């Protein structure tokens, strides 16, 4: 496969960004969160960019950190998550899936191991939050064993060396850090014209995008798109109790994004 | 790239967000020349003497291995300034910090040692401190809250997740992915990512340094053993470093066995944990079968970090080190044993340590052997917890 | 008759009853051989080394100073085993009574201090020791209780009169007057009968030795003034007693002034009080005027000995020390002052003689003065009295 | 005056010890106290020795250091102790009276004038229980020059040396200590010997004696008679609230303490 390759053909021929929501899988359980899914989908996402519930997300701000204790509420485990994969892979046959990962989780029952369930169940991309460009040799090539695209974080800080080593050994779509810190809603020209002279692959911005002129923005910066996590888990946050006001406030805040991307 | 080899073996690594890298290496490489710097070596030897009161005393112990051929001294870290061997190293990093131009600096504590450690080094030097802290933890560790701000320290309340080690050591991250440009993360044990393993190492060694020297003027010999206690690993690489080329030296680390390796709750990570990445290194570590990292436990509240630094690792791998474990109970009996029969109140943590030295030397009464213990601490913040424990028996 | 003068002036003296003269005159000649026993030296200054971890530091104030042109060191006796300069003095003693063939050893206590260190130098040395402490005191200072016990030491409850230093003085008296021929009374101040004062005295001199050699190669200069506490008089005495022929160098023995002294609650009797009989000497105490023994009040409680040793009554009277008093809330300021700025928690006790340091430079900052302050112990023992304190405001 | 030889003459003439009683003046209260002396007198004592209350008794026992706290209870001070003895001394004229002190009463206002005080009062004898006999010359000096006689302890650790000094300065009577420790109803024959062949004033037995035939023996040893202090404050003690019965209680113990010195 090639799912990221041929939506960004598609994008590009229609010219809009592609608007990414991030969600912790089984978030507040898992029929709600195959649900959640469904509706980001119906709205408008292009992509799909998911957490595995991990014990200690370090790279991740109160709302996902939260996010992922309600997982764990519900009694998630890695196992879960590649089935619910499975499932949405079965339902939607083109949307580009990637994973956010912790290392542990990647490397705990083998690295390969762990890519190869990722290509059965159809997943397109895996970013490790924990693993620098540094430590990523057995990281990256067990994905292009697999046909797994890897992903890297270009951040604000980067130097060329780093650039160029993101643009050689990243596939599918780069991973652009909007700033230092972590995850939150509450909280890059040159990066973006180095990224396409290097031949990265395209560029999607995220940490704190939270409202449709930022999405707007981020195409007309170059980024190829934008991901959005924090804004979209805290409305899944403030309706815990009423689910079908969840499926229609999510209904909403996407197709406003997703219409920010043209 | 590096400038030193970030890895023992294949332990080790860097394992943060790419955020974090150039922090990482910027701190290496003001290490590197601060170690070939002759004022800035003159400048820590300077305050570990005339304000830590180094080199601390080697003590023969008289009366408890009468009756054996074993030969026991202490390491006096317990007489340090703030009563643990912690105060070593963040002189050091303190030192380093402001060698770098950061006038902030990060830390995070559970029991409260390294809390207490940071912010008196802060104090002194003129550093702005801010200490996560679990908010249960503020609750029972009133007494060090209470010591961190009388130096002038910002304690931070947590309340993600359990608020133990474990979330002190992510808030303490992520906070530093936000402000590493002024703050310096001072970590508080030879664990984490490169360089603070071989950084905490270099600033502990002059523990075995002085016992090598302490040890050759009062016996003209090389110990047999020296023996320390291992939570995250610092007061032992502190006292191994010295040895490791000494090979007819045993070096022998303890871990915490809790209420017993057979039950799970323990804090032995190295001998019975498996090989994980967290805490920015891949090192052995209590964790799930899923993958999720788990508690240590231990009735010393400063031997619960539930993973442990990558050169023991390595050290155990290669067989130059052996690495045992030690029950609270066993750690207790050897607590009371100290203050009975030498008048000297150990840290818990030193505690087992010494129950292993105890156990050597009860075990083969007759085998002549020169063993010396890193007393890594004093046990005065101990003596609600062994009172305590002693009214419910 | 005696082989020592028992009066500095005419202070001091033997009034016990004529029973404990034989243990006294006994007790002063084998302090004059092993005086000058070299095996006697040799032993007594190996344990205040490898096992009190003398000598201690010598710290250069940093912060404290700035603005100023006060120079100030704090010599370390925080950093003694045991965290107070007692340990000096109880070690020496204990070998003494040892040295007289004496396996018992009788010592009082009001805040624990002195009980804890009479109980660690009788567990290394081997020695049985009993302490009086009140009833009340036991209920409060059930920390310093269970420190004691877990030494190995017997602590005896007092319900005669309101438990107060006095009265735990007269039980420990009244128990020597039936058992000296096999226990040595510890007494714990250099006041009491001949030859307390000068056996206290000699065996805390190395305080000033070391200051004096440590001063000279730090600054090349004697200091302008050694400054130091006085409950009962020898940490003060300990440091004193080396400068007493240079002259130059002023002393400064710092009592409790509580509440102040025109309130009457102090504990400042060398300035305030008047000369009485009492404590086996003839010295200032505080008393009514109808001659009936008062107490001492101070925040600390290890400055209440309503009474003060003979030899400083006497360098007083003659102008070659002089004394002065701070009150609570100026020692409590200076507490606070020292955790902040240094890095170092004083006890309250040493805060008083901190504290008059601090308004000696305060009072004439562009007056150019070396001070060296006593610092005779930790303060973590205070913390709670501290923090209640400022709690209540 | 001459008390103490001449009562020593008169029970010489009828081979007799002395019977010497010892109470804390004022205790328990100022009236009851003058009546328990006078049914002491009445009872056959010989002889008074008398505590003024002080602070710190640190050679007395419990019972006496009660004595000495329910004096204090009564507001008993030193000049109303005074005013006592001078009350005592108008109602019998002839028993020897002596003091029990503690330095610094004695000391407090003046050495000299507090034996002023006890020679206007009518006082016979001062000891002070912690004033060795190394330390006494002041002491003794001003009782002589006021015609007091000073009393010292012959202890039973005593030297030839000591015994001696004891001989030669002490007049009266000689306080012959019969045990270490302190003074308590809870707890010598070459000492009497050397006293006499020194020429010490008659010697007086007392620490623990508490019982009839321990009387007898004193003066068996050759003792002059024998004081005892806690076991007549131990029967004060007891009846505090019944005052009839105390003196009652006390006339017996004492009738009985003197019959056994015949
Ligand atoms: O919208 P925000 O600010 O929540 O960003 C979330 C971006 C997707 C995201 C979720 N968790 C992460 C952890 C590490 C990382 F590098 C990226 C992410
Ligand atoms: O009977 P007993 O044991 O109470 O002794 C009392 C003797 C008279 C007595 C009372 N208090 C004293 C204090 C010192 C001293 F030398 C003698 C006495
Ligand atoms: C902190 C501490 C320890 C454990 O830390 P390490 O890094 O494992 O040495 C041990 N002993 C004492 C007294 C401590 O404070
Ligand atoms: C006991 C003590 C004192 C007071 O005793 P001195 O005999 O007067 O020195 C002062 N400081 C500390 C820390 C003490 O323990
Ligand atoms: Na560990
Ligand atoms: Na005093």
């Amino acid at each position: 496969m090639e799912r990221y390759e041929n939506l960004f053909a598609q994008l590009n021929d229609r010219r809009e960004g592609a608007f990414v929501p991030f969600v912790t899988l089984g978030d507040p359980g898992i029929e709600q969160s195959l649900k959640i899914i469904d509706t980001l989908i119906d709205a408008g996402a292009d992509a799909l960019e998911l957490g595995v519930p991990f014990s200690d997300p370090l790279a991740d701000g109160p709302t996902i950190q939260n996010a992922n204790l309600r997982a764990f509420a519900a009694g998630v485990t890695p196992a879960q998550c590649f089935e619910m994969l499975a499932l949405i892979r079965e339902k939607h046959p083109t949307i580009p899936i990637g994973l956010l990962m912790y290392a542990n989780l990647v490397f705990n029952n083998g690295i390969d191991a762990f890519y190869a369930r990722c290509e059965q169940v159809g997943v397109d991309s895996v970013l490790v939050a924990d693993v620098p460009v540094e430590e990523s040799a057995p990281f990256r090539q067990a994905a292009l064993r697999h046909n797994i695209a890897p992903i890297f974080i270009c951040p604000p800080n980067a130097d060329d060396d780093l650039l160029r080593q993101v643009a050689s050994y990243g596939r599918g779509y780069t991973y652009l850090l909007s700033r230092s810190g972590v995850t939150g809603a509450e909280n890059l020209h040159h990066l973006i014209e180095k990224l396409k002279e290097y031949h990265a692959a395209p560029a999607l911005q995220g940490f704190g995008i939270s409202s449709p002129e930022q999405v707007s923005a981020a195409v007309r910066a170059g980024a190829a798109g934008a991901i959005s996590g924090s804004a979209i888990v805290k409305i899944i946050e403030k309706n815990l109790a009423s689910p079908k006001q969840m499926l229609a406030e999510l209904r909403s805040f996407v197709s406003a994004m997703k219409a920010a991307s043209r | 790239t590096t400038l030193l080899n970030p890895y023992f073996g294949e332990f080790g690594g860097m394992y943060v967000p790419q955020i974090l890298m150039p922090a990482l290496n910027q701190l290496e490489e003001a290490f590197v020349s601060a170690q070939k710097d002759p004022e800035f070596q003159a400048q820590f030897a300077d305050l570990l003497k005339n304000y830590a009161g180094r080199p601390t005393a080697l003590t023969k112990c008289q009366n408890i291995t009468a009756g054996t051929r074993t030969t026991l001294y202490l390491k006096r870290e317990d007489l340090l300034h703030g009563g643990a061997h912690k105060t070593n190293q963040v002189l050091g990093q303190a030192l380093l910090a402001k060698r770098m131009g950061k006038s902030e600096i990060i830390a995070e504590t559970g029991a409260g040692q390294h809390g207490v450690a940071s912010a008196l080094a802060s104090a002194l030097l003129g550093l702005k401190c801010r200490i996560y802290m679990g908010a249960k933890d503020v609750e029972r560790q009133s007494p060090n809250v209470f010591r961190m701000r009388l130096m002038g320290a910002e304690v931070i309340p947590v309340h993600s997740g359990s608020a133990t080690l474990k979330d002190l050591w992510n808030e303490a991250l992520r906070d530093w992915s936000g402000s590493y440009e002024t703050a310096h993360y001072m970590l508080g044990t030879a664990a984490g990512p490169h360089p603070y393993p071989t950084i905490v190492r270099e600033f502990q060694r002059m523990i075995g340094e002085e016992t090598k020297a302490q040890i050759l003027d009062k016996e003209g010999r090389l110990p047999d053993a020296v023996i320390a206690c291992v939570g995250g690993g610092s007061n032992a690489i502190g006292m191994f470093a010295d040895f490791i080329n000494d090979t007819s030296v045993g070096l022998i680390g303890v871990e915490p066995g809790g209420h017993g390796i057979e039950t799970g709750e323990h804090g032995a990570p190295l001998k019975h944990g498996r090989v994980g990445i967290y805490f920015g290194m891949k090192a052995p570590m209590m964790q799930t079968a899923d993958g999720q990292i788990e508690e240590s436990y231990s009735i010393s509240a400063g031997l619960d970090f539930p993973s442990v630094g990558p050169q023991h690792a390595y050290l155990n791998s290669i067989g130059r080190a052996d690495y045992v474990s030690i029950t609270d109970d066993e750690a207790l009996e050897a607590f009371k044993t100290l203050c009975r029969h030498e008048g000297i109140i150990p840290a818990l943590e030193s505690s087992h340590a010494l129950a292993h030295a105890l156990k050597m030397m009860r075990e083969q009464p007759e085998k002549e052997q020169l063993l010396v213990v890193n007393l890594s601490g004093r046990g005065d913040k101990d003596i609600f917890t062994v009172h305590d424990i002693l009214k419910a028996r």
